[PDB]
């Protein structure tokens, strides 16, 4: 998102990946637990959450703009038009041996 | 956002150089062979590759046709061949003209480049101004204060010259003053969001006769068409082509105009 | 070669301070925040973490 | 009568919604600073329309053309040049040489000489790339896209008359209403075409315009462009921004000498002082 | 007079209509095909160039690397330039 001129594109949306998540780290038998864990699902109950990823998720380079990337040129159109090119010439081989 | 678009329009010399000499060694080779294969026959060099020029060429030659029992086939190929040439250069190059056309702008307030800055992106606004009041009091707009002071201008016209000469990136000014910049200076284009629509009147004392009445005349002039009329008087009043395209391409035109007549008193000096 | 070394106070702004603020609204506790000096996240380097 | 006959009888303290700013209720009560900018504006038929393709001078400017004229002067006496060495391409050499740009004339004559087939090739070579360029022109030709405003402004001249025009049209407003005191302060006459054109409701106006039983109708601005923001069928984008209208505020009304009026003056400017506004 | 066999060639090379001297028809009837043989090949023309622009702007995007099992993840070699991708040291990943 603030790749300057939006270069550098992540391979879709994370499909055949590990897909996991952030959390807390605690101690094995720390009494803060349930409480901190029913705050972060308060915060995701209300949308707060979703403020801070507003305010702190750059969103400019959006997925497969249709931008100047196109530089005038195929290449593989003109090489399958070369193919049936060779094809005419074998068909022309075939007309001249008779 | 002012950089020019399609100087050149990329005819064959700013693009890639494949195009001229692949059509060129197509056309060599394909005439070589016709012209072989009219030697056997189940000015004919010249009427060969006259016919190859103006299969290739598409716009009409009063030319004769050589015995093509089997080149027929060889020349409808090279015909539909050089149409999807020359329709898909058309089309590529009209398509690419169309879609370009970047966002080289900032779209307001909320820009995370601008919340998180750089030394790229100068934003700055008249230093002791009430904008620096106004995103001072404001509790997440430290960061851009951290970054305007560093570069804050006494006047607006130092900034109106400094981004004149690309000094300045961004800045953050009222509306219709930078409206009338741009009237003035073309070269100078506002963004499209509008953040904190505020209001300019006069600046008065504590209680006074003219507390009230100068208010009363601004209402008296809004109630006609006065204020229109002073907008009329200055908000209001403002201040492909081929010529940077194809004048270089004339200029090869004439160039081969006379590298062609040069070449016609070496024929006619042969022949 | 030695391990003196001085404890500098700075400046955490960003997305899980945030977090941290808003736990600290929420669930009431004060943060003791300093940052790690051992090195990165955490590697078990011969039994030890 | 309303909520000014409410405040100036006291039967009330304060009128906090949608309120226009004129001279009389300055004179019977005080206005509080304005927290919005809402003039008014007029909303009318705006069908769809064309693209109006009027004239185009981008690839040639009437000065391409100059260059056209000199190389077809140039083709034409190199074709002498050519009947020097060996036949009617004296004066048909302008006709042959552009009627190959459209590349359907008349096939002519054409020396075995090369010169003129090497000339016709650079002519139509040229010829090809302007022709791909005009329709690249015409391709971003569809780039921009805005039907204009048949009304100006409210100082337009078909305002004056609708019989001043071939079209006859209608325009209202609203019935007791603040616009009726703003316009008949500066133009009677409007008043006087658009008293037979009156209507009821401001939704009601809007089916009116929608199902062809109104031509124009003159509101506020916000509330048109609110209206904008709501509409089933998109075909309303108003006139401007509010360039040529009342362009005044929304306030609070309060009584002649009250002690909350600098206090609400100053929580309207701590609300918009903060982005909550 | 010779517009038997020909006239594949003399149609087919007016399909795209590139300057192929072919004949004078004397016949009208031959002359109303050409003519609307000729209105055909132009809107065809036109509608080419069309799906040709379309296709510009319906602009897609492939990818080298679809899939972390790719065959390229398994020797460099397989393709002549050997690209390069690493990780961060001591990390999870
Ligand atoms: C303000 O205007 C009133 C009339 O509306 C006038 O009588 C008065 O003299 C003016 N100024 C003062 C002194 O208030
Ligand atoms: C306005 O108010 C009067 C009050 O008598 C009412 O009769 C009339 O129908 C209303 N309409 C107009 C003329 O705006
Ligand atoms: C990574 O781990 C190695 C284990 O010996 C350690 O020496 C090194 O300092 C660590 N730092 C790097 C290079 O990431």
């Amino acid at each position: 998102g603030r790749d300057e001129g939006c270069k550098l594109v992540t391979i879709g949306s994370g499909y055949i990946f590990a897909t996991t998540g952030y959390g807390i780290a605690l101690q094995k038998g720390s009494p803060w637990k349930r409480q901190i864990d029913l705050a972060l699902l308060q915060f995701v109950g209300d949308g707060e959450m979703e403020e801070l990823e507003t305010l702190w998720l750059t969103g400019i380079c959006h997925n497969e703009k249709n931008e100047v990337m196109s530089s005038q040129l195929d290449i593989d159109n003109m090489a399958g038009v070369f193919y049936m090119l060779a094809a005419a010439m074998a068909l022309s081989l075939i007309t001249f041996i008779w | 956002k002012e950089i020019p678009r399609s100087t050149l329009d990329s005819f064959m010399q700013p693009f890639q150089s494949t195009l001229w000499l692949l059509v060129g060694l197509s056309v060599h080779v394909v005439a070589v062979m016709l012209y072989l294969l009219d030697r056997f026959s189940p000015l004919t060099l010249s009427s060969a590759m006259w016919f190859s020029w103006g299969v290739l060429l598409n716009s009409g030659i009063g030319e004769g046709a050589p015995r093509s029992f089997s080149a027929r086939i060889l020349g409808m190929v090279w015909a539909g061949f050089a149409m999807i040439i020359v329709a898909s250069y058309t089309a590529n190059l009209a398509a690419f003209l169309v879609l370009d056309r970047p966002e080289e702008r900032i779209t307001g307030i909320n820009d995370p480049r601008l919340r998180n800055p750089s030394d790229k992106f100068i934003y700055a606004t008249v230093k002791q101004s009430s904008v620096d009041i106004y995103f001072r009091r404001q509790v997440e707009l430290s960061t851009m204060y951290r970054h305007m002071e560093k570069h804050n201008y006494e006047s607006a016209a130092e900034a109106i010259q400094a981004v004149r000469d690309n000094k300045l990136h961004a800045f953050i000014w009222d509306s219709a003053v930078l409206e009338f910049e741009a009237s003035q200076k073309c070269d100078l284009v506002t963004t499209g969001e509008l953040f904190f629509r505020s209001g300019f009147g006069i600046g008065m004392r504590k209680d006074s006769p003219w507390k009230q009445n100068v208010s009363l005349s601004i209402l008296k002039s809004h109630e006609n068409g006065f204020m229109e009329d002073l907008d009329k008087t200055w908000v209001r009043y403002q201040e492909t082509l081929t010529f940077e395209n194809m004048a270089g391409v004339f200029m090869l035109v004439a160039g081969g105009i006379v590298a062609g007549i040069f070449l016609i008193f070496i024929e006619i000096a042969y022949k | 070669s030695t391990n003196e070394g001085m404890n500098v106070k700075k400046c955490c702004k960003g997305f899980c301070i945030d977090i941290l603020k808003k736990l600290s609204r929420t669930v009431k506790f004060t943060y003791d925040l300093y940052l790690v000096t051992n090195g990165k996240h955490g590697k078990k380097v011969n039994n030890v973490w | 009568n309303g909520m000014i006959g409410e405040v100036v009888y006291q039967r009330a303290v304060m009128a906090v919604g949608s309120l226009t700013i004129n001279e009389e209720r300055s004179e019977v009560v005080d206005f509080s600073v304005p927290f919005v900018e809402t003039g008014i504006s007029v909303m009318v038929s705006r069908s769809n329309g064309t693209v109006s393709p009027s004239a185009f001078l981008e690839p040639f400017s009437a000065s391409v053309w100059v260059m056209m004229f000199v190389m077809l002067l140039i083709v034409s006496a190199i074709a002498v040049f050519v009947f020097e060495y060996f036949s009617f391409t004296i004066g048909k050499a302008i006709w042959l040489l552009w009627g190959l740009v459209f590349n359907n004339s008349v096939p002519v004559q054409n020396p075995k000489g090369t010169t003129s087939k090497i000339m016709v090739s650079v002519w139509a070579f040229f010829a090809v790339i302007f022709l791909a360029s005009y329709t690249a022109n015409l391709a971003a030709f569809m780039i921009q896209e805005e039907f204009v405003d048949q009304v100006t402004g409210l100082s337009d001249k078909k305002f004056q008359r609708p019989h001043d025009y071939s079209p006859p049209f209608r325009f209202g407003t609203v019935p007791n209403g603040s616009t009726e005191r703003n316009i008949r302060n500066n133009y009677p006459y409007m008043h006087q075409y658009m008293t037979r054109f009156n209507q009821r409701g401001v939704e009601d106006a809007l089916v009116s315009l929608k199902t062809g039983k109104l031509d124009a109708f003159i509101y506020d601005a916000a509330v048109l462009n609110y209206k904008a923001g709501r509409d089933e069928g998109c075909k309303l984008v108003t006139i401007g921004s509010g360039y040529i209208f009342a362009t005044t505020g929304y306030g609070i009304a309060l009584q002649k000498g009250s002690p909350w009026k600098r206090q609400i003056d100053l929580a309207l400017l701590q609300f918009v002082g903060d982005g909550e506004m």
